[PDB]
Order: C-alpha cells, then structure tokens, then sequence
C-alpha cells in the first residue's frame, strides 16, 4: 500500500546543481517529517535535512548554504534541491522518514548522483588471459579488465549467466582520469581452457553499451 | 512528537 | 555540530555470539528517547530494526534489542545468525521547539570470523590488445583468503612502487566467508617495455607471497 517513489538525479557538472523528489504513495506527506540522506560510494551514511510535518525545513551545518528542501502537497511530493556541489558530492541520495521515535519508517530506492566534468562512454575490456600452463597446482585464474568507462555502474556476468561460482567482480576505482575501471575474474580448473569457452558479459546501461569478450589462454 | 514542531 | 560515534567500527564474531553495539550521542537525543537501529547488506537499502531505543520493528527477530537512554545507547544481538552479518548503524533525533536535526553514526561492520586462508596469487601482464592503447595495466589477484587485513606492493625490476596502483577488495563472501583483492599497477607502454621483471608481493602476518612474470617469456 505504502511507497515513496523517488526520481531525478543523475550527472551533474562540478558547480552545478541538482533536483530529486520523491512521491508518496498510500499516505500524504504532510502527515509526517522526512529527511534526506546521502550515503558516498563505501561510506557511512550522512543526514542532509529535515522537513517537519508542520512544513519547516531545517539543515545540517554543512549541507545548509546549498540545500533548500521543499515538499508540494497537490502532488504529495518532498524534493532536494543542492547546488554549488562537488566531486565529494557523489553519492546514493535517498528520501526517507527516519522513524526514530515513531512506528512508521519509510525511505526511497536511492538515486546515484555523480558529480563530475567527464563525458559519459562505455568501457574498454581487455582480457586477464590465463597461462596454458598452471603454476597454482591445476587451477586457472581469467577475467576481463573492464577499463575507462563513466559514470557507474557496470553488470559483468560470465557466459550469460551460466558460470557463477568462483566469480570474483571487484568495486570499481576511480582513476585520476576521472573514468571508472573494475576487474572481474574467476578461478576454473586448468584442464577445461581447451574444452570450455569463457566469455565476460558487461553490461553499461548509462551509455547503452553491452560489450562480450571471449578471454583466450596463453 | 518530533522535534521542531514548536 | 551534533555527531554520533559506534563502538566498535568493525567486529568479527561467529553464528551465535553475543554481539553489542554502543553508540554514543554528542548531546541528548530528542525527549531522551528518539533513537532508531539501522541494518545495512552491501548493494541494498538500510532497514529499520529498532525504533524508540528499544522498540521492536514488526518482522524483527527477537534476539534483536536495544538499550541505552540520553546519550548512551546499545545494540545487542542475543545469538548472532548468518542473516545478521551487516553493518549496523545507530541514528538519533535531536532539536529544540524551533528546530530539528538528525545525525547517523559511522557505522560497525559485522564479519563472520573464520580460519586463516592464504591466498592464491595470480599476476596477469597488460593484454597486447591494451598496450596498443599506449597503457599497461599489471593486474595481481589475491583469491579467496582471510582475514581482511593484507598489504599488497608491486615491485619493477625490484624497484618498489609508490603512488601508480590501486586496491579494490569484495565483499565476504557468501560460502566460504574469505575475501578476494584486485591491485592494478598503471603504466605507460613506455616505461612498461622498459623493464623486465614484475612482481605483486602479499604480506599477511609473518608471511610474505611474491608472484613474479618476467616480460616477455610466456
């Protein structure tokens, strides 16, 4: 019954500015308080403001000079709006009323915003080709280097879904390019390179790019 | 029952 | 500002443990009382557990519970279950009649805690297809091992490397509880072909692994 569908978001350039709001579903929003909430790429999670039931929005000491947040009560929508924002900016913003004292608790999916000046472009993979000859007692260990691509984030898979175990897809890092780069591998026994095909499947929905390549031995 | 409702 | 602090940030402990989590606030929280418990799986949502310093969420396992008053709170997990590996954090309500504010602690990771498990190295040299490129990128994987904590350095030559790699870890993982480490050293083609022997040394406690390829030499 109850839902807080939340939407916008995306790239921002450093400087500028950006929007979400999140629609209530099966309750109004004016009947509680809600808050927004950012949670950086492997960090904690960090409160940005409050808007009370009575309608008075009140902010953290550091996100107070750029956030302004509002809520419209004929479209039962709450929205943030930052500007002037940075590369540390980056983060899964979520709208959510936190329930600390009260029974009803309720939050958005979260939307990543990335701010930064690169230009959106699918990956580059490039195989981690395994020796014919093992030197780690009979296992083989392949994967793709899944390099400059921007923004986040890419699904990789390995033969469409059909080999899973021993898969290792490592958090991406981000170069001093300002371009993205991630390493997916897997451990098979050394004996099936001749007889088995491995086949990395990236998928880079923010630019529309799915890229397949077969990883050779030797 | 939350803060800043006066 | 108002700030919130967990103890301890990290904790290894094993499936029926005893688990508590303190979390003290800077300042009073709102009415002594506004005070919730949050759990978070990597890739997904917080969830609410405990509301109210003690509440119970509808759904919550019972060996879940919460304690605490004013500035000082705790989060106990009577028996530890496989489910409950997370990172938990504690977020409390503060603000006068005139304003209002929340604040999240920095979060404690629980890990399940297990055998130590050396890794098997692996060091992969730049594909041809990427030197074409004008880059090399040396990739050393460490596969499956525990604990968390392992120093990786590249050496060029038996020069030791400074300031050209980065590190990118998984998450614990689902069977086995080990973890998996990615370290890619970034080159020129240049100064790549400019050298001959390359090695990824892993220090782990008393105990140092160093896998080496000597350019060129399949």
């Amino acid at each position: 019954e109850v839902q807080l569908v939340e939407s916008g978001g995306g790239l921002v350039q450093p400087g500028g500015s950006l929007r979400l709001s999140c629609t209530a579903s099966g309750f109004s929003i004016d009947s509680y308080g809600f808050s927004w909430v950012r949670q950086a790429p492997g960090k904690g999670l960090e409160h940005i403001g409050y808007l009370t039931a009575g309608g008075r929005a009140f902010y953290a000491s550091w996100a107070k000079s750029r956030s302004t947040i509002t809520r419209n009560t004929n479209e039962n929508t709450v929205t943030l709006k930052m500007n002037s924002l940075r590369a540390e900016d980056t983060a899964v913003y979520y709208c959510a009323k936190l329930g600390t004292g009260s029974r009803f608790a309720i939050w958005g999916q979260g939307t990543l915003v990335t701010v930064s000046s690169a230009s959106t472009k699918g990956p580059s993979v490039f195989p981690l080709a395994p020796s014919s000859k093992s030197t780690s007692g009979g296992t083989a260990a392949l994967g793709c280097l899944v390099k400059d691509y921007f923004p986040e984030p890419v699904t990789v898979s390995w033969n469409s879904g059909a080999l899973t175990s021993g898969v290792h897809t490592f958090p991406a890092v981000l170069q001093s390019s300002g371009l993205y780069s991630l390493s997916s591998v897997v451990t098979v026994p050394s004996s099936s390179l001749g007889t088995q095909t491995y086949i990395c499947n990236v998928n880079h929905k923010p630019s529309n790019t799915k890229v397949d390549k077969k990883v050779e031995p030797k | 029952g939350h803060a800043g409702a006066g | 500002d108002i700030q919130m602090t967990q103890s301890p940030s990290s904790l290894s402990a094993s499936v029926g443990d005893r688990v508590t989590i303190t979390c003290r606030a800077s300042q009073s929280v709102w009415r002594n009382k506004f005070v919730a418990w949050y759990q978070q799986k990597p890739g997904k949502a917080p969830k609410r557990l405990i509301y109210a310093i003690a509440s119970l969420y509808s759904g919550v396992p019972s060996r879940f519970s919460g304690s605490g008053s004013g500035t000082d709170f705790t989060l106990t997990i009577s028996s530890l279950q496989p489910e409950d590996f997370a990172t938990y954090y504690c977020v409390g309500h503060y603000g006068s009649e005139n304003d209002a504010y929340y604040a999240f602690g920095q979060g404690t990771k629980v890990e399940i805690k297990r055998t130590v498990a050396a890794p098997s190295v692996f060091i992969f040299p730049p594909s041809d297809e990427q030197l074409k490129s004008g880059t090399a990128s040396v990739v050393c994987l460490l596969n499956n091992f525990y604990p968390r904590e392992a120093k990786v350095s590249w050496y060029v030559d038996n020069a030791l490397q400074s300031g050209n790699s980065q590190e990118s870890v998984t998450e614990q993982d689902s069977k086995d509880s080990t973890y998996s480490l990615s370290s890619t050293l970034t080159l020129s083609k240049a100064d790549y072909e400019k050298h001959k022997v390359y090695a990824c040394e892993v220090t782990q406690g008393t105990t140092s692994v160093t896998k080496s390829f000597n350019r060129g030499e399949c």
